[PDB]
C-alpha cells in the first residue's frame, strides 16, 4: 500500500547575480569620435560626437 | 522595525521568545519560529540572535 | 571620504605638468597574491639595558610554532590555535633564575604591513606565597615560584590578526574632482584604480587623453596625478582616496590646481 | 554542535548515532586527486583536473575508509583563447569567476 | 514498550526523530503524514568575479609572400589560428594547431 | 632560424655556434622578478 | 668525500610559482628541467641541496 | 606537468609545479609503457649515477640582500634595527645615519 | 641542442643600468624601468620608483 | 704541481696561502678567489681544496 509523490520543477540558481547574457535590441548609434590637429606647430586632440 | 509572529504573539524579529538561544532550550518553538518567519530575513537576524548569539551559559 | 592627510595649494603655469603626489608603501601590492596572508608571531627575550635581545619561538600563519634551541623543545609552548582567537600566550613549564627578563610577544602582518608586540617581565623566586602577577605600570610582571609554570598571556582578540577574512584584495586609490561652486558629495568621480589591475576612466574623451596614472602604480607605490598641458579650465579640486577598508585605512590628499604662474 | 565552531572535528550519523571525526580526514580524486582548499559545513571548494567521476573518499574512528563515487563528466570551462598548460609565470589577465572565500554568506 | 504477541513482521519500531538531527537533500522524501514545513537557514560560500593569469601565445615567425604571408608556428598546446580582411567583408577562418607548421596566407 | 639544424658548429667538440633562436626579452610583468623572453624554437627535439 | 656545497654563494631564496595559483618564498623552485636522455628518464634541478649537511 | 613537493619544518608539505609538458619519446618500433622481461636490445642514453661529472657551470654569485625590516622595531619615533647574529645594511633616509653595515642593533 | 643562457638579472636600485654589449651568440640585453622587486620581509628595494 | 696566482703570489694550485680548510676558515677568501681566478682548473683543484679539502675533521 506504500505509494510516494514525487514532485520536481526548476527555478534560477545564485549564478544569476554574475552568469547571464542580454538578449539586447540594438538600433542607431551615437557617432562619436577624436581628431588630432598639427595646428601651426600645436597638437591639440579633441573628442566629441 | 521588523516583528516577527508565532501566531499569537508579536514579538519582533529582534527579540525572540525564548532569548537567546531559543533551541538549546526548547526545540519545538524554534520550528515553529522556523514554518512562520521564513518571509522574514529579519527572522534571520532573530536566528543571529537564536545562533550566533550569547546565551545565559556562554559569552560567545 | 576619506581621513586627510597633507592639505596644500599648488599654482602652476598653463601648458606644463602638474604632479600631485601620492605614495603609499602601505598601499603597495602586487598583482598575485604570493604570501598576502602571510602572518607571523615570535616571542624575544631580553635581559635589561646591556643585553641583546633574543629570539625563541615564531609561528608563521596557518602554520605550526618553531623552536630554535633543541634544548628548549617541549619546554616552550604556544598554543597551536593561537589564530583563531589570537591567543599567543607562551606556556614555559619549568622556570630558573637564568629565565628572567623582558619576554616579548610580536604580531606581524605583511599585506597591512602591520607590527604589534606586547611586553612581560618574567621574575623567577623560590618562595611559592610571593608568586604574583601584577601591572608594573606600563608591562604585566610575573613572578613565579622556581619549577613552576609561567603561562605568559598575549591575548589580541582584533579580527585582523586571527583567520577571519582578510582575503580583500579591494585596496582602491580613486582620483577624484570637484568643479567650482559644486559642493561636496556630488564630486564626480574621474579615476578608479583598483588594486586587482581593473582600471575605471571618466568623462568625455577630451579628458582621458590628458589624464593618466603611471602603470606601474601598485608595483613601485606611485599613484601621483599627473596633469600634461594645464588649461584655465582644468582648474580645480582634486582628491587622491587610499582606501583598505578591512584594516581600517581611508586617507586622502587635496589639492587645489591653480592655473597661474 | 555547542553553538561553536570547533575547525578540529565534524559529525556523521551512523544507526541513530551522530558520530564525529577529524577535520583533516578528507582525499578527493576524480581519476587524478584534487586540491582542498575550501571546507566549511556542506561545501568543498576545490581545484582538480579532468575526469570523468568524482570520489571524495575519508577514513572513520575505526579507520573505516568511505567514498562517495558519482559518474559525472568533469571538464573545465575553456579560459581565453588557449587550451594551455596551466597558470605560467608570465601570462596576461582575462576575466572570470571563482566561488568567493567568505565565511558565512 | 511491551505488545503482546506480535512477531518482528508484525511489529515496527520507527524512532521519530525531533532533537537529533543529521541534516540530507531534498531528493530523499519527507515526514510520510506531513505537508509543508520549513526550516531556512542560508548556505555558505557565494561566487565572485576575477581576473586571471592566463597565458600569452607563443610568438610565431613571418616573412613575405607575393602578395601573400608565409607564416611558420610553433605552438606549445593546441590553439586557435584566424584572420580575416578589413575591407567591406571579414571572410575570416578559424583554424587549431598542434604541432609545428608552416602556413601561407 | 627554428629550423631543425639551426645550432651550427664545426666539430662535436667544437663549441663555436652559429645559431639564430630568437631571444626577445619580455618584460615581467608587475612586481614579479623574472625575467620571460620570446620562446626558443628547439629544433633538436623535433629532430627525432 | 665530495664535499660539494661548501663554496655556494648564495642567493638568499624565492619561489616563482609553487602552484596554488599565487607565488611563495622557498627554494624548492626548480632552474631548469633535463630530459634528452632516451630511455624516458628525467634529470631535474631544484635550487635547494640534499643529503650534505 | 611536472609537481615537486618539499615538506617544511613545522611538517607542511608544499608542492611546486612550473608548466613543462613532458612528452615521452618512445624509441625504435614498439610503442609501449615500460620495459617488460622478453626484451630486446636497444642502445638508449641516461644519467648515470655518478656523481663527479667534470665542470658544470651554474651561476652562484653575490646574495643580492635579505630585507628584514620586521626587526626594525618603532621605538616611537625610533628605528631600532634589531640584527640577530647578522651583517644588516641600512639606509635610514633622516638623521642619526644616512647609509651603514651594521651587526649590533 | 642548445642552451638558452639566461644569466642572473642586474637589478640597478635607484639608478638606471645601461647596455653592456657582450659578444655572445643571440645576446640580448634590456634594462627595464620602473620595476619592484620583493622578497620575504616585503620589498627588495628601499627604492620605490 | 701547478701553481695559481692571486696577482701577488704564484701559490701552488692546491697549496694556497689559507692552507687547511680554505673556505672554513673564512667565505671571503673563497668569494675572491672565484671572483678572479675562475678560468683555471688548477683553481678547480683549489676549488677542491674548498670541497673535498680533506680538513682536521676529515680522515685524510
Ligand atoms: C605632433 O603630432 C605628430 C603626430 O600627429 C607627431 O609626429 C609630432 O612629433 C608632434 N609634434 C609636436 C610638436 O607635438
Ligand atoms: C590561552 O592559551 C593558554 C595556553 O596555555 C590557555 O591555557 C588559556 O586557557 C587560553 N585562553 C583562553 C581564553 O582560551
Amino acid at each position: 500500500e506504500n505509494t510516494q509523490l514525487s514532485e520536481a520543477h526548476v527555478e534560477k540558481s545564485e549564478s544569476c547575480k554574475t552568469e547571464f547574457a542580454s538578449a539586447y535590441r540594438a538600433h542607431t548609434a551615437s557617432a562619436s569620435a577624436k581628431l588630432r590637429v598639427l595646428y601651426q606647430g600645436n597638437n591639440v586632440t579633441v573628442s566629441a560626437y | 522595525p521588523v516583528m516577527c509572529l508565532l501566531a499569537n504573539t508579536t514579538f519582533p524579529c529582534s527579540q525572540p521568545p525564548c532569548t537567546p538561544c531559543c533551541y538549546e532550550k526548547e526545540p519545538e518553538e524554534t520550528l515553529r519560529m522556523l514554518e512562520d518567519n521564513v518571509m522574514r530575513p529579519g527572522y534571520y537576524q532573530l536566528l543571529q540572535a537564536s545562533l550566533t548569539c550569547s546565551p545565559h551559559r556562554q559569552r560567545r | 571620504s576619506s581621513s586627510l592627510v597633507s592639505e596644500s595649494v599648488v599654482s602652476l603655469a598653463a601648458g606644463t605638468q602638474a604632479v600631485l603626489r601620492c605614495q603609499s608603501p602601505r598601499m603597495v601590492w602586487t598583482q598575485d597574491r604570493l604570501h598576502d596572508r602571510q602572518r607571523v608571531v615570535h616571542w624575544d627575550l631580553s635581559g635589561g639595558p646591556g643585553s641583546q635581545r633574543r629570539r625563541l619561538v615564531d609561528m608563521y600563519s596557518a602554520g605550526e610554532q618553531r623552536v630554535y634551541e633543541p634544548r628548549d623543545r617541549d619546554r616552550l609552548l604556544l598554543s597551536p590555535s593561537a589564530f583563531h582567537d589570537g591567543n599567543f600566550s607562551l606556556l614555559i613549564r619549568a622556570v630558573d633564575r637564568g629565565d628572567e627578563g623582558v619576554y616579548t610577544c610580536n604580531l606581524h602582518h605583511h599585506y597591512c604591513h602591520l607590527d604589534e608586540s606586547l611586553a612581560v617581565r618574567l621574575e623567577v623566586t623560590e618562595d611559592p606565597l610571593l608568586s604574583r602577577a601584577y601591572w608594573d605600570g606600563e608591562k604585566e610582571v610575573l613572578v613565579v615560584a622556581h619549577g613552576a609554570p609561567a603561562l605568559m598571556t598575549c591575548i589580541n582578540r582584533a579580527h585582523v590578526w586571527t583567520d577571519r577574512h582578510l582575503e580583500e584584495a579591494q585596496q582602491v586609490v580613486h582620483w577624484d574632482r570637484q568643479l567650482p561652486g559644486v559642493s561636496h558629495d556630488r564630486a564626480d568621480r574621474l579615476l578608479d584604480l583598483y588594486a586587482s589591475g581593473e582600471r575605471r576612466a571618466y568623462g568625455p574623451p577630451f579628458l582621458r587623453d590628458r589624464v593618466s596614472v603611471n602603470t606601474n602604480a601598485f608595483a613601485r607605490g606611485d599613484f601621483s596625478l599627473r596633469i600634461d598641458e594645464l588649461e584655465r579650465a582644468d582648474e580645480g579640486i582634486y582628491s587622491c582616496h587610499l582606501h583598505h577598508h578591512y584594516c581600517g585605512l581611508h586617507e586622502r590628499r587635496v589639492f587645489h590646481l591653480q592655473v597661474t604662474e | 554542535t555547542d553553538d561553536s565552531h570547533d575547525w578540529t572535528k565534524l559529525r556523521y550519523m551512523d544507526n541513530h548515532m551522530p558520530a564525529d571525526a577529524e577535520r583533516a580526514r578528507l582525499f578527493v580524486r576524480t581519476s587524478a586527486p584534487c586540491t582542498i582548499t575550501g571546507t566549511m559545513g556542506h561545501f568543498i571548494l576545490a581545484r582538480c583536473p579532468k575526469g570523468e567521476t568524482l570520489t571524495v573518499g575519508f577514513t572513520d574512528g575505526r579507520k573505516i575508509s568511505h567514498s562517495c563515487t558519482h559518474p559525472f563528466h568533469h571538464d573545465p570551462p575553456v579560459i581565453g583563447r588557449e587550451k594551455f598548460h596551466s597558470r605560467p609565470q608570465h601570462g596576461r589577465e582575462l576575466p572570470c569567476s571563482t566561488y568567493a572565500q567568505s565565511t558565512a554568506a | 514498550k511491551v505488545i503482546n504477541n506480535c512477531k518482528v513482521d508484525q511489529c515496527h519500531a520507527a524512532v521519530t526523530n525531533h532533537k537529533k538531527w543529521q541534516y540530507n537533500s531534498p531528493l530523499v522524501p519527507r515526514n510520510a503524514e506531513l505537508g509543508d514545513r520549513k526550516g531556512k537557514v542560508h548556505i555558505p560560500f557565494p561566487l565572485a568575479n576575477v581576473t586571471c593569469r592566463v597565458p600569452k601565445a607563443r610568438n610565431p615567425t613571418v616573412t613575405y609572400g607575393k602578395n601573400q604571408v608565409i607564416m611558420l608556428l610553433y605552438p606549445d598546446h593546441p590553439t586557435l589560428l584566424s584572420y580575416r580582411n578589413m575591407g567591406e567583408e571579414p571572410n575570416y577562418q578559424e583554424e587549431w594547431v598542434t604541432h609545428k607548421k608552416e602556413i601561407r596566407l | 632560424p627554428g629550423q631543425f639544424g639551426d645550432i651550427q658548429s664545426r666539430t662535436p667538440e667544437s663549441e663555436d655556434v652559429y645559431a639564430n633562436t630568437q631571444l626577445v626579452l619580455q618584460r615581467p610583468s608587475a612586481g614579479t622578478v623574472h625575467v620571460p623572453y620570446s620562446q626558443a624554437p628547439s629544433g633538436f627535439k623535433y629532430w627525432l | 668525500n665530495f664535499n660539494v656545497y661548501k663554496a655556494i654563494r648564495p642567493y638568499l631564496a624565492h619561489c616563482p610559482d609553487c602552484g596554488e595559483g599565487h607565488s611563495c618564498h622557498s627554494p624548492v623552485a626548480l632552474e631548469r628541467i633535463r630530459n634528452e636522455a632516451t630511455d624516458g628518464t628525467l634529470k631535474i634541478q631544484v635550487s635547494l641541496q640534499i643529503g650534505i649537511k | 606537468t611536472l609537481t615537486v613537493g618539499f615538506t617544511d619544518g613545522r611538517k607542511i608539505s608544499h608542492s611546486c609545479t612550473h608548466p613543462f609538458h613532458h612528452d615521452p619519446p618512445v624509441i625504435g618500433r614498439e610503442k609501449f609503457h615500460s620495459r617488460p622481461q622478453h626484451g630486446r636490445e636497444l642502445p638508449c642514453s641516461t644519467y648515470a649515477q655518478s656523481t663527479a661529472a667534470t665542470a658544470e657551470e651554474i651561476e652562484v654569485h653575490m646574495p643580492p640582500d635579505t630585507p628584514d625590516r620586521t626587526l626594525m622595531s618603532q621605538q616611537s619615533g625610533n628605528v631600532k634595527i634589531t640584527v640577530n647574529s647578522q651583517t644588516v645594511r641600512y639606509k635610514c633616509n633622516c638623521g642619526d645615519s644616512n647609509e651603514g653595515l651594521t651587526t649590533t642593533d | 641542442e642548445y642552451k638558452t643562457v639566461i644569466p642572473s638579472p642586474y637589478v640597478k636600485c635607484c639608478g638606471t643600468a645601461e647596455c653592456k654589449d657582450k659578444s655572445l651568440p643571440d645576446y640580448s640585453c634590456k634594462v627595464f624601468t620602473g620595476v619592484y622587486p620583493f622578497m620575504w620581509g616585503g620589498a627588495y628595494c628601499f627604492c620605490d620608483t
